[PDB]
């Protein structure tokens, strides 16, 4: 095999030689260099959104990959041309990674059945089901073209959007300050610490983004994190 | 209203932290006509009982000993079983570890009840009516349907002439269960292990709690099987549905439903291992600070950090 090393130890952990499972994944997986600008951004991220609520863990990256799906740059293309479109976060459990890379993010968490994403690094974390004898755990970063959000404060089953809507925002009390946003190749990163949202009653700590077309998602990163846990389990 | 002066009022409650409903004070009043030399003692040799905790203080007991030299009453007759809702007024039977407390949902507001418990059985709370007349009342009403001893039945009648004369000048009901603790109850979104009931805040979107994705039975063996792993590597094991639990806690609190973990902490506290401390203690801290109950994450912590079963008694 001569795929980059931690591409290999990825391979091993989301599973036939190596080689050809990564082609069972129809993805072209690359490593971010350390010293680029992308993994300078994205390390900016994961240090800023940890919620001060998820206190359990602390966050460190192992690797970070640039990954491109077979078709879903196409397949995003018309959405490319709706405004609000935004880098965010999305956890899973390890054993669900070879199928969203084969398959990407699919629609079957309280606001219908959407596709779901944060803002705060911790959140999405929680979503990887990580344990303390199995702390190494994936997370994404996709652009999402989020267009005019359905704002809520509270739980929805959404059968169908509101006409004229692209998506929902579950509104957070604690959001990334907007003034550090910054954009990256034509995406918004809200990559700043998280101040007051100024959303006087809502039922949400952080931020939710739900979209209800796979379209709407172009998978960009994935990050190998390890969960350094605060204390022992007993 | 009770002759209690507001400077011996302030020094039970900035002990506690915690105010004293008044049937408390009204209460030392009635055992000072029992007994004025040893108030706290009036009902040891007929009922087995004694006043004790915030009573401790009213009496003198705490004088020359100071916070300074290791005064925490926040650990004072507190039973391995009690927790931080229930402060012990009232001790009983040492061979059961019986004893009552007063019952808070929350550190901001007066009592709902007095519960009871019996340390060395179980973890059950039952309530006992809501103020600590009825609950010696109801004490007492029982005891005489156990015994036929014409001497000590003669006793009890005439303390509990008394107890009830004062009671219904003051106007405390007697009853096990009174209007306020039925509309408390109807407040509680689940038992718990303990069967006392939980109450948090549920808005008119339903936000504030959702259940465990498993029964109280399942929990209970889940438990066990940690309990009797023989291992570290078979712990971890059965370990593994509480740290999925602890997960979807996590999702809960995100969406302001507190209570869940406030619940699954709570289970594990009254399972009773010393296995479960340390997931206790982040899932209740962190519950109680979430819910503006503060006390009562300083009581859990200081409590799993030193949860006698036997020397509990800071005045000693
Ligand atoms: N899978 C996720 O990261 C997620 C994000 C936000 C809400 C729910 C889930």
């Amino acid at each position: 095999s001569k795929l980059p090393k931690p591409v290999q130890d990825l391979i091993k952990m989301i599973f036939d030689p190596i080689d050809v499972n990564y082609e069972k994944l129809k993805t072209d997986i690359k490593v971010v260099d350390r010293d680029s600008e992308e993994a300078e951004i994205i390390r900016k991220y994961v240090k800023n959104t940890h919620a001060t609520t998820h206190n359990a863990y602390d966050l460190e990256v192992i690797d970070i990959f640039k990954i491109e799906r077979e078709g879903e740059c196409q397949r995003y293309k018309p959405f490319k041309q709706l405004h609000n479109r935004r880098l965010l976060w999305h956890g899973s459990r390890t054993t669900n990674f070879a199928g969203i890379l084969s398959q990407g993010l699919r629609i079957a968490y309280m606001f219908g059945k959407g596709i779901y994403f944060a803002d705060m690094v911790s959140k999405s974390a929680n979503y990887c089901h990580t344990s303390q004898g199995d702390p190494i755990g994936l997370i994404l970063l996709g652009e999402v073209a989020l267009g005019n959000m359905y704002e809520l404060k509270h739980a929805s089953h959404i059968s169908k959007l509101p006409k004229g809507k692209h998506s929902v925002k579950g509104l957070g009390k604690t959001t990334p300050d907007p003034s550090a946003n910054i954009s990256l190749d034509g995406v918004d990163v809200p990559l700043g610490t998280g101040i007051s949202s100024g959303v006087n009653d809502t039922s949400l700590l952080y931020n939710e983004y739900i979209v209800y077309d796979i379209a709407q998602v172009n998978l960009k990163y994935l990050l190998k994190l390890k969960f350094n846990f605060k204390t022992s389990l007993w | 209203e009770a002759d209690v002066s507001s400077d011996l009022r302030k020094e039970v409650e900035n002990h506690y932290k915690l105010s004293l409903p008044e049937d408390f004070y009204h209460f030392w009043k009635f055992c000072e006509e029992l007994d004025p030399e040893k108030p706290s003692d009036s009902l040891s040799a007929s009922l087995g009982l004694q006043l004790v905790g915030p009573y401790d203080i009213l009496a003198g007991k705490h004088k020359t000993k100071k916070k300074s030299t290791g005064l925490n009453f926040n650990l004072h007759w507190r039973f391995y079983y009690d927790p931080p809702e229930f402060q012990t007024i009232i001790i009983g039977d040492n061979k059961t570890q019986y004893h009552m407390g007063y019952f808070r949902d929350s550190p901001d507001e007066f009592p709902v009840y007095v519960g009871i418990n019996e340390a060395k059985k179980n973890c059950i709370i039952v309530p006992n009516g809501d103020n600590v007349f009825a609950a010696v009342k109801l004490f007492l009403t029982k005891k005489l349907r156990e015994i036929t001893d014409k001497k000590k039945i003669n006793l009890l009648k005439n303390i509990d002439e008394k107890l009830t004369e004062a009671a219904r000048e003051l106007g405390y009901s007697l009853e096990q269960r009174t209007v306020k603790m039925k509309q408390r109850d109807k407040k509680v979104v689940t038992k718990t292990f303990h069967g006392a009931g939980l109450v948090v805040p549920v808005d008119k979107n339903d936000v504030g709690y959702r259940e465990l994705p498993e029964t109280d039975a399942d929990l209970k063996r889940i438990c066990k099987t940690i309990v009797e792993a023989a291992s570290d590597e078979e712990r971890l094991k059965a370990f593994a549905p509480i740290q999925e639990m602890m997960t979807f806690v996590q999702f809960a609190n995100d969406e302001c439903d507190y209570g869940m973990g406030l619940e699954l902490g709570m289970d594990l506290f009254c399972y009773g291992s010393h296995y479960f401390h340390k997931v206790a203690g982040q899932l209740l801290p962190l519950a109680y600070n979430l819910l503006k109950r503060n006390l009562f994450a300083e009581i859990i912590e200081e409590h799993l950090a030193n949860r006698s079963q036997e020397n509990i008694d800071q005045l000693a």
